[PDB]
RNA sequence: AAUUCUUCUCUGCGGGAUUCCUUUGUAAUUGCACAAGGUGAAAUUUUGGGCAACAGCAGGUCUGUGAUGCUCCUCAAUGUUCUGGGCGACACGCGCACUACAAUGUCAGUGAGAACAAGAAAAACGACAACCUACUUGAUCAAAAGAGUGGGGAAACCCCGUCACAUAGACUCACUUGGGACCGAGGAUUGCAAUUAUUGGUCGCGCAACGAGGAAUGUCUCGUAGGCGCAGCUCAUCAAACUGUGCCGAUUACGUCCC
């Protein structure tokens, strides 16, 4: 489990829903359609 | 005008009145090994005594009211804290084990089988005496004991 | 009603308090509350016992003979303590001082022979996990490391 | 000759079915009024019937569908479906006066049914533990 | 007996550092054909108080906060 | 009234009741109720606590120290047993005894710090109606856990034993012993 | 062949901007359509600690989605559905649907 | 098995709440407002959050990142290795933070029995199904296991414990029919490999503390604390962690500035 945007295989990566976005964080990587509410 | 449970309070009644009817009647089936615990995470001996003696009509009143079930669904009635659990939070799980044998008993003796519930449903009739015949000094009315 | 006697009753080489329940007092004999549905297959039929029947109404002398070599009585192997053994075939029981004499033979090899958790275990620190330390509040003695 | 109504507490939903007859007794969610096990709920679920008109008003055949709460909130879900359930009738099948007598006698009784008394558990939040309880400080 | 049961006429104010006790003017509750009022003796009450409270005074005829 | 208006604990008499002490009389709950377990927004507001039956208030105040506790329904069981023991001990409506056991329980007067800024100083301070209500039930049932902790041969009786006594004013009750011993810290200080 | 429509898209005024509008291509025309309501809404909720680092006020994000499903039902036009869906061009991220059953 | 429906559920967009009457109320010719009360599901930023200025802190991160300045390394390398093995986790009861267990007769321990909940997840390509779960066999003989069938791409699921039970159940002035720690023997399991991975797995150790906690210290006020429990996240295997859902449901203040 190296992950998508980086070599990482660290900054433990969300498996949740199989989107693997943590490499460059799901904060930096966005437009996924997530929003900040609550 | 009498239905399964529902007229009865089968909590300790519609079971127990069936129990004597299961035990005193030689008809039914009790497998060999009772030395083993029926129920989730219990180191206490399976009971004081009369182990299947709580078990069977559950499965019947389990069958009856809940219609289709099985080995997997019926232990939902077998309850436990699952708490022996050692220095951790306790958690909760049911018993698949004696299930098969338990429900084989009704696979004999006039109660339907590898799919459904029952044949004749004695439960009403053989239970139809509860409001008639009380154990506890059942009050009923001044007419019935 | 009539209780001719109550006492202590030495069952297997052990002082067993007379307790108004038989299995729970049979507990001291290195059998355990699981092993006291044996009280049925230790060939007593009496129920919810009082100190009215050991020897007297158990003919007890046999019962404590069952807690040893139980295969001669009707018992599964799933309940036997030593089940298949490294020196010989099973002694269907751990009971009385036969337990620790075999411990003093067994208690060398693992605690001799190294482990992480097992040598933790060998020094009895901690069960399953990486906590050794603030483990142990409310008292004195837990775990202890001396190489000086 | 019928109405229908719904009880609610927290998540617990009671639904009051309605059928008519003047001789009759009510099942619990699934089981008659008399035989519901925790006494101390029964006499409550008696209050719908007993208090206000015990007998003069309603023996009506009634069944209730209660899902969505734990045991006691399902005992409060129920009775409301009844008091709601009963008040439904005397508006549809009876005069304002017979209604106006009843719902007043409820109003004085308490909010037996004015409403679900809406209270729902607070969402857990942040690093806050459960709700409003904070992860605790040290070496402060 | 010692029970002499007065009314709070009013909350004469909050008094004290913590938020607890509250100055109150008390109207002795007992009424007789020779009506014995104080008429009013100021008191300090322990815990929450309210406009028509019945305040039975076990130590009567003490002149309250005065000093501090 | 054919069990329409009138109320029953299961079957019990809530009508003939009143408080004895004109001090906290006429604000304390005079019961019409069946079960002490009711759910409403109990105290949204400031003095709302004085409305509901002490029967609740006790049953409500009934089980502090929660460990695996069921509270109201577990409480009501205990109050099934508690009242019954009491009336056919005391030959009265235990609704009275309990009502009579609230008043004699709490101190009419207290002694607090009025001292300013770390100074521990005294004043005689005069207790308020809701504090004889409140502290009674609070300490009243505090006697339970104490009398009830280990040495019990006594399952529910502990609660019966400090309601009986207080209703007798006796100085043995953990209830009343603080009503006096606080006033040894009251009339002494003043 | 009574057909079925599952429109799954997130964004504002898409799930609406087809089914509401764009079935009136069939709705008010020669087709006869069975509208139900949209199925329930989902939220896909991930929560990640805001700190790239270790240090924090122990703070967390909660990020969410909403996925909006609409079911819309038919009798059987033959080849019209191929024309039906193709009438109307307007949306994005919205979902095309090919379904048979019963 | 035929009928009609929208009470219950589904959801996009809307209604609703506003200081609106009342109190000669508090205060006050103005004003801005406050209170006790009314109506109402809701009654005073309705409720819980998200957001959030301007200045700063040599706050943390060069272990998130082809995000980056130096300047150390550059091939028996500080690079890389499905590279091999070991550590990161060790036992001086060391000192400290947070959590889980709990010792009772208030479930109290346990054996059975009755009811009922909710947010949430579930899957595979450059090959010819690897995720869950229901049923029933494993069952002429433990438990957890093994295996075969069955649909779900998610509105495939709803029997969670707390509690209720007097079921006339068993305990019974005690470190104990309550600690589950330490413990050696078998055995099933995920998988390259478990020498404690782990466990409704058995069953031995119980005689290891332990018996309301010294000063000192924590955080909140209404569906709240507390208690209970369930999924999720990590995850081949493992939750005393966190994230969220729901059930049981409290006493105390509706205050002050003393700390």
């Amino acid at each position: 489990r190296c992950c998508v945007i980086c070599s990482n295989q660290k900054a433990l990566i969300r498996k949740y829903e199989l989107n693997v976005c943590r490499q460059c964080f799901r904060e930096n990587a966005e437009h996924i359609g997530f929003t900040k509410l609550r | 005008k009498i239905h399964r449970i529902g007229k009865r309070k089968g909590a300790s009644l519609k079971d127990v009145s069936a129990w004597r009817w299961i035990k005193t009647a030689a008809r039914h089936f009790k497998q060999e090994g009772k030395i083993f615990v029926p129920n989730c995470t219990e180191i206490m001996k399976s009971s004081h005594g009369r182990e299947r003696a709580p078990q069977n009509p559950d499965w019947y009143y389990i069958r009856c009211a809940a219609v289709l079930r099985a080995i997997y669904l019926r232990p939902g009635v077998g309850y436990g804290g699952l708490s022996k659990r050692f220095g951790n939070k306790k958690n909760y799980g049911s018993r698949p084990e004696h299930t098969v044998t338990s429900s084989t008993g009704p696979l004999h003796w006039a109660c339907k089988s590898l799919t459904k519930l029952g044949l004749v449903e004695p439960g009403a009739q053989s239970g139809q005496r509860l409001t008639r015949k009380g154990h506890k000094f059942a009050d009923s009315l001044a007419f019935q004991v | 009603i009539p209780d001719h006697f109550q006492h202590i009753v030495r069952l297997l080489n052990t002082n067993v308090e007379g307790k108004r329940k038989v299995p729970f007092a049979l507990r001291m004999v290195k059998g355990v509350g699981i092993r006291f549905a044996y009280l049925v297959c230790k060939k007593a039929g009496i129920d919810v016992e009082r100190r009215a029947g050991t020897l007297t109404a158990e003919e007890l002398e046999k019962i404590a003979e069952i807690i040893a070599d139980p295969a001669k009585f009707k018992i599964p192997d799933w309940f036997l303590n030593r089940q298949r053994d490294p020196k010989t075939g099973k002694t269907e029981h751990l009971s009385s001082s036969m337990v620790d004499t075999r411990l003093r033979e067994d208690l060398e090899r693992l605690k001799k022979i190294r482990a992480h958790r097992g040598v933790r275990h060998a020094y009895g620190l901690r069960v399953r996990g990486q906590h050794t330390c603030t483990t142990g509040r409310h008292g004195k003695t837990v775990g202890v490391s001396r190489g000086k | 000759k019928q109405v229908q109504t719904f009880g609610k507490k927290k998540t617990a939903i009671a639904v009051a079915t309605v059928t008519k007859a003047a001789q009759c007794n009510i099942k619990v969610n699934g089981v008659p009024l008399q035989q519901i096990l925790p006494d101390t709920l029964r006499a409550k679920i008696m209050e719908a019937i007993t208090v206000v008109g015990s007998k003069y008003y309603s023996r009506l055949r009634i069944d209730v569908a209660v899902h969505g709460g734990g045991q006691v909130s399902q005992a409060y879900a129920a009775r409301q479906a009844i008091a709601k359930g009963l008040i439904a009738f005397f508006q549809k099948y009876h005069n304002e006066v017979e209604k106006a007598a009843l719902k007043d006698k409820f109003l004085a009784y308490d909010k037996f049914l004015l409403i679900a008394d809406p209270r729902r558990c607070e969402p857990k939040k942040w690093g806050r533990h459960s709700a409003r309880t904070r992860f605790t400080k040290s070496y402060r | 007996d010692q029970a002499q049961v007065g009314l709070i006429i009013k909350v004469l104010g909050r008094t004290g550092s913590r938020g607890n006790v509250t100055q109150v003017r008390v109207r002795l509750m007992a009424e007789a054909g020779s009506p014995d009022y104080n008429r009013t003796i100021v008191r300090n009450v322990k815990g929450p108080c309210k406009e028509n409270d019945m305040l039975s005074l076990m130590e009567t005829e003490r002149e309250a906060r005065r000093l501090k | 009234m054919s069990s329409k208006t009138p109320k029953l604990f299961n079957k019990w008499s809530f009508e003939g009741l009143e408080t004895s002490e004109l001090a906290l009389r006429d604000h304390i709950s005079t019961t019409a109720a069946y079960v002490p377990h009711t759910s409403g927004r109990w105290q949204k507001r400031r003095f709302y606590k004085a409305r509901m039956p002490i029967v609740e208030r006790l049953a409500n105040g009934l089980m502090f120290k929660g460990r695996g506790n069921g509270r109201k329904l577990q409480a009501a069981r205990l109050l099934k047993h508690t009242l019954e023991i009491i009336h056919l001990l005391t030959d009265e409506n235990p609704l009275q005894v309990v009502v009579d056991a609230v008043s004699k329980g709490a101190p009419r007067e207290d002694s607090t710090r009025v001292g300013s800024g770390g100074v521990v100083r005294r004043q005689a301070v005069d207790v308020s109606p809701m504090r004889r209500v409140n502290e009674a039930i609070y300490q009243m049932c505090k006697g339970a856990r104490e009398a009830a902790f280990r040495n019990l041969k006594s399952m529910p009786e502990c609660l019966a034993d400090e309601i009986v006594n207080a209703s007798k004013g006796s100085s043995n009750s953990y209830a009343i012993k603080k009503k006096d011993e606080v006033e040894r810290v009251a009339k002494a200080n003043r | 062949q009574t057909v079925r429509l599952t429109i799954t898209s997130r964004n504002a005024k898409a799930v609406e901007s087809v089914t509401s509008q764009l079935l009136t291509r069939a709705r008010d025309e020669k087709v006869t359509i069975h509208g139900p309501v949209r199925l329930p809404t989902r939220t896909l909720k991930i929560t990640t600690r805001k700190t790239p680092c270790g240090n924090g006020t122990n703070t967390w994000d909660t990020f969410e989605l909403k996925i909006y499903k609409r079911i819309i039902d038919l009798h059987a036009p033959t080849e019209q559905v191929k024309k039906i869906t193709s009438f109307t061009m307007e949306s994005g991220v919205d979902v095309s649907i090919t379904i048979l059953d019963r």
